[PDB]
């Protein structure tokens, strides 16, 4: 996906300062959360009873991590964001089967995750900026359905 | 649906923006149209430039209807019901816009309410938001 | 909302489907499993096979569900209650599933009705299921 | 998109049974009476006040033939989708501004048309074929928002 210096230059500025421990679980987490059908793929996991089941859950966590280790990847290839995820749409698609809207989902709840972490900092074209990456993401992923 | 904690969660949310609901709405208008440029469309007699009298002046009524809504939670349809009417009739508002300003308004709770915006916080707005808007595509 | 206008097309198209109704269920449900493979994953157990006898009985559960619905259509959510309970939370049906089933249900009435389905039934159709779509996911 | 050999056949076979003058403007003529938020994009074309008014409408039945002329284009071109639309989505997309829901919308009316139309010819397996086509084309078609 094609972003202007100004948009490449406002998401890596921001995404610097990324606790990469941490985001990842916190997306991850409130994606269960706020749309717990999203947990049908997750029985696994253990108690999702609750938000802090699922919050204080290692192995969301854990999960949240890669996933957020994904969209670090793809933000050095907005060039090549299908041949980034090639592999992973296979996963999702063939194997597991997932809905295309969830990813833009995903992708929605870590820019609300960025907003609460960065407040202020977080502007109006930094927004913009990462929905183009997440709309760039979340098409990849879903490229074994198109 | 609304569960009795989803309407205090809302109620606890809008108590702490307080004063600032009109400035909070104008905001969640201008990260509509920067990152969602199609929304744009439906005002193409706006000045939509940042620090806009009528991006300002038109968050207000955003937020006062929004505020309007969660005063009378439990009958949204008919406090809404002018507003369902203008947007899908007059307007012809195309239903998968709400979902982009009901996103930009949580958006700009997160980024201005660091302690109230917990995940489950979180969960109670979007399904507040998703029921206004239920309400405002009612009326194609 | 549903005028009195969608009210009667609705039951009009019902009226002709008559005792096929269960047999066009089995025949949207086919539809949407092949059309969309994604959903044949909330039926691992089920054979899915052209003329699976569980498709078959499921077909007319489906049918049953919106035929009652129909019956009772100002007030579809006493109506629906145990079924959104059903498939928010036991089933946790992704909610884009719905309007997946409700076209396969369209495409269903469109393959047999050619008479019924004008313009105007296809638009109060889709009004139809989108209201028990909306019913069935209103309980996440 | 991939297309398997007795997909492809479902397609063509039906697809040369098709009324080129008249399925085009009844599935575009549905869409503006189905989803009336796209008479938006309409408001020039006249009296849009009923379906009668849509259906029976010129500068529908008019129009509609392209729409279909587009779709019958990329039937040929299932390898290249992208390269076959390439003009029509910046027009789409950043000339008139509409959004990708929308042309899934327009395929799936297309696809109630033919199944009105040709009634028990469209079974099962053929439906699923056309969903293929409709979701390439839908996404070819947006590839200017991407
Ligand atoms: C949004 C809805 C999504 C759902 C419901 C979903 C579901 C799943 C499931 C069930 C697994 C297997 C985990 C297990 O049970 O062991 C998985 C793995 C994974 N997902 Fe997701 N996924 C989604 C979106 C995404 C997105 C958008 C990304 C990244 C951009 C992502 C990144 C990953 C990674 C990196 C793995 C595993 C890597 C590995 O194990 O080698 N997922 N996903
Ligand atoms: C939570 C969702 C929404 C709320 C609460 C809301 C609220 C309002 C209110 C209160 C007005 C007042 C007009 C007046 O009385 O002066 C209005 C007008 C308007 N809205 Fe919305 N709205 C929502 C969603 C949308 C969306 C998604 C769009 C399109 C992207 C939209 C487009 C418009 C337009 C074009 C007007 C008239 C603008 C003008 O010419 O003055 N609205 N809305
Ligand atoms: C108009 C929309 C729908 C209607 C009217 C409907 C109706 C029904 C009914 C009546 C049952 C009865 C179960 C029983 O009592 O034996 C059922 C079960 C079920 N439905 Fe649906 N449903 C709809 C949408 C969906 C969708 C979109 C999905 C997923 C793609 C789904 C998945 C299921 C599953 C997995 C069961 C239980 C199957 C089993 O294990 O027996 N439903 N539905
Ligand atoms: C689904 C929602 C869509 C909307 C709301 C929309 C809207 C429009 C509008 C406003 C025009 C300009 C007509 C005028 O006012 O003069 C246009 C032109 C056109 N559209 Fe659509 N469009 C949609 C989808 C599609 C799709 C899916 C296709 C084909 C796959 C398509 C094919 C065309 C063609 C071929 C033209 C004009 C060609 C020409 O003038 O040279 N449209 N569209």
């Amino acid at each position: 996906v094609h972003l202007t210096p100004e948009e490449k230059s406002a998401v890596t500025a921001l995404w610097g300062k990324v606790n990469v421990d941490e985001v990842g679980g916190e997306a991850l987490g409130r994606l269960l959360v706020v749309y717990p059908w999203t947990q049908r793929f997750f029985e696994s996991f253990g108690d999702l009873s609750t938000p802090d089941a699922v919050m204080g859950n290692p192995k969301v966590k854990a999960h949240g991590k890669k996933v957020l280790g994904a969209f670090s990847d793809g933000l050095a290839h907005l060039d090549n964001l299908k041949g980034t995820f090639a592999t992973l749409s296979e996963l999702h698609c063939d194997k597991l089967h997932v809905d295309p809207e969830n990813f833009r989902l995903l992708g929605n709840v870590l820019v609300c995750v960025l907003a609460h972490h960065f407040g202020k900092e977080f502007t109006p074209p930094v927004q913009a900026a990462y929905q183009k990456v997440v709309a760039g993401v979340a098409n990849a992923l879903a490229h074994k359905y198109h | 649906v609304l569960s009795p904690a989803d309407k205090t969660n809302v109620k606890a949310a809008w108590g702490k923006v307080g004063a600032h609901a009109g400035e909070y709405g104008a905001e969640a208008l201008e990260r509509m149209f920067l990152s969602f440029p199609t929304t744009k469309t439906y005002f193409p007699h706006f000045d939509l430039s940042h620090g806009s009298a009528q991006v300002k002046g038109h968050g207000k009524k955003v937020a006062d209807a929004l505020t309007n809504a969660v005063a009378h939670v439990d009958d949204m349809p008919n406090a809404l019901s002018a507003l369902s009417d203008l947007h899908a009739h007059k307007l012809r508002v195309d239903p998968v816009n709400f979902k982009l300003l009901s996103h930009c308004l949580l958006v700009t709770l997160a980024a201005h309410l660091p302690a109230e915006f917990t995940p489950a916080v979180h969960a109670s707005l979007d399904k507040f938001l998703a029921s206004v808007s239920t309400v405002l595509t009612s009326k194609y």
